[PDB]
């Protein structure tokens, strides 16, 4: 049950791949990083029409609630 | 794909043991604990 922690590397590469260049931020948090990355590519991908408005907004607003539970306890 | 992603970091951000690790670790401290796994 190093599990705990197996599972949030494992999700933290979907956001940062051995073979991304852009790298994260050392001295972040796992969670501030992610959701970093998790904005700029919502943009990016809306702009080149990968994704649609629908689909945006509900990442923005899991995003603006993940933050909050960071700003918090 | 990004849909998914996250929607499981909401998820793991939801439960104590989860949030904490995710809160307190920082990226540098990632290739501090991958050295002695």
């Amino acid at each position: 049950d190093e599990q705990m922690y197996q599972r949030c590397c494992n999700l933290f590469e979907k956001f940062f791949p051995s073979s991304s260049y852009r790298r994260p931020v050392g001295i972040s948090s796992m969670v501030e990083a992610m959701v970093s990355r998790a904005r700029i590519d919502a943009r990016i991908d809306f702009e080149s029409g990968r994704i649609k408005k629908e689909e945006f907004t509900e990442i923005m607003k899991i995003c603006s609630t993940i933050e909050e539970l960071r700003r918090q306890k | 794909g990004s849909m998914e992603r996250i929607k499981e970091l909401r998820n793991l951000m939801s439960q104590s043991r989860t949030r904490e690790i995710l809160t307190k670790t920082t990226v540098d401290h990632m290739a501090i604990i991958k050295k002695y796994t």
